[PDB]
């Protein structure tokens, strides 16, 4: 579930 | 508005690399996530990668994972894809694309696209055959005639009829790949039985990439 | 990597009725499906984003339902321009994966095709290759089965075929299909035969001709 990243942090 | 505007593409030997660029207008383009989604002559689309915000952080699908590298540049506003050891399953319309929201890849805008081919198959151009009408047409009936295209490469080749003159009846059908690695396609038209003997049908065909440009005059096969 | 599945991948309808388009997935990805529609040499438009919510622009008669497993794209009433090539997407998680596509094409009634044979020209010969060429003119629906026959004999991974778009006038396709054989083999035959199937034509209709006749 949701494992990715777009906005970087 | 928003604009994405993809370059860097064109025809390729396997094993070959070619990098593609994107260049964006009408957004901040430093606060959104971009991605690459191709796809392949006939068939659907296919997502390849994807980068966030900051350029660091990365997504890859297996098919291309160690071979294509996604980058970008945002004080240039550009996006980058890498390809290396290209492969003929890589040929493909590849979009550049932008991530609808600060926290999902689903794209909402998208480039026109960039053609890339990756073939060993070099320039030549097609010959061009007959397909004659049946000496059996139909009286008072209806007649089919065309031209073959075949053997060249890369794509694409146009065909008229009588210089542009005869569209109705008229279908050029899309060419196919053969094993070779060459391209064939086949346009045909139908047309009056009562008019073979006297009226003339040719087929214009061109393939730019070649300078081929041959007119061939298409009648009833003698005995 | 998540599977999403669509169906039918072919839905054929007439201009104001309600289209329905299904998407299932190989798991739950919550709401986290997005449509888009496609049309040819176009790039693809996003109608419907995660949690189905409508993009600003698209005309109201676009909707998506359904979460978890089991997603629809409805389309209240089909404009002309509305029929295209429909893909869904999920973008619950990496890879990103997509349907194969919906194609919603235009309904008409059952036309059986015309058939024609074209032997190799003389030309072609000479240089060591014989194309033979079927054409299906102007039929509906798509489905439609050509087997070549070689003196009787059914062939088999010799041939290709290609289709054109539904026609913008009589909404029929036409099809061709091309047996290529060797030279030295096509001259050790003497009949070549196309054999059509579809529902159209009351039983398969079949042309040929004998080599080395006029």
């Amino acid at each position: 579930k949701g494992n990715y990243v777009v906005t970087s942090h | 508005e928003v604009q994405l505007v993809e370059s860097g593409g064109g025809l390729v030997q396997p094993g070959g690399s070619l990098r593609l660029s994107c260049v964006t207008s009408g957004f901040t383009f430093r606060k959104f996530g971009m991605s690459w989604v191709r796809q392949a002559p006939g068939k659907g689309l296919e997502w390849v990668a994807s980068i966030a915000t900051g350029g660091h952080t990365t997504y890859y699908s297996d098919s291309v994972k160690g071979r294509f590298t996604i980058s970008r540049d945002n004080s240039k506003n550009t996006l980058y894809l890498q390809m290396n050891s290209l492969r003929a399953e890589d040929t493909a319309v590849y979009y550049c694309t932008r991530g609808y929201s600060s926290t999902s890849y689903a794209m909402d805008y998208w480039g026109q696209g960039t053609l890339v081919t990756v073939s060993s198959a070099s320039t030549k151009g097609p010959s061009v055959f007959p397909l004659a009408p049946s000496s059996k047409s139909t009286s008072g009936g209806t007649a089919a005639l065309g031209c073959l295209v075949k053997d060249y490469f890369p794509e694409p080749v146009t065909v008229s009829w009588n210089s542009g003159a005869l569209t109705s009846g008229v279908h050029t059908f899309p060419a196919v790949l053969q094993s070779s690695g060459l391209y064939s396609l086949s346009s045909v038209v139908t047309v009056p039985s009562s008019s073979l003997g006297t009226q003339t049908y040719i087929c214009n065909v061109n393939h730019k990439p070649s300078n081929t440009k041959v007119d061939k005059k298409v009648e009833p096969k003698s005995c | 990597d998540i599977v999403l599945t669509q169906s039918p991948a072919t839905l054929s309808l007439s201009p104001g009725e309600r289209a329905t388009l299904s998407c299932m997935t190989s798991t739950d990805i919550d709401d986290d499906m997005n449509w888009y529609q496609q049309k040819p040499g176009q790039a693809p438009r996003l109608l419907i984003s995660e949690g189905n919510t409508l993009r600003p622009g698209v005309p109201a008669r676009f909707s998506g339902s359904g979460s978890g497993t089991d997603f629809t794209l409805t389309i209240s009433s089909l404009e002309p321009e509305d029929f295209a090539v429909y893909y869904c997407l999920q973008s619950f998680n990496v890879p990103l994966t997509f349907g194969q596509g919906t194609k919603v094409e235009i309904k008409r009634t059952v036309a059986a095709p015309s058939v024609f044979i074209f032997p190799p020209s003389d030309s072609q010969l000479k240089s060591g290759t014989a194309s033979v060429v079927c054409l299906l003119n102007n039929f509906y629906p798509r489905e439609a089965k050509v087997q070549w026959k070689v003196d009787n004999a059914l062939q088999s991974g010799n041939s290709q075929e290609s289709v054109t778009e539904q026609d913008s006038k009589d909404s029929t396709y036409s099809l061709s299909s091309t047996l290529t054989l060797s030279k030295a083999d096509y001259e050790k035959h003497k009949v070549y035969a196309c054999e059509v199937t579809h529902q159209g034509l009351s039983s398969p209709v079949t042309k040929s001709f004998n080599r080395g006749e006029c």
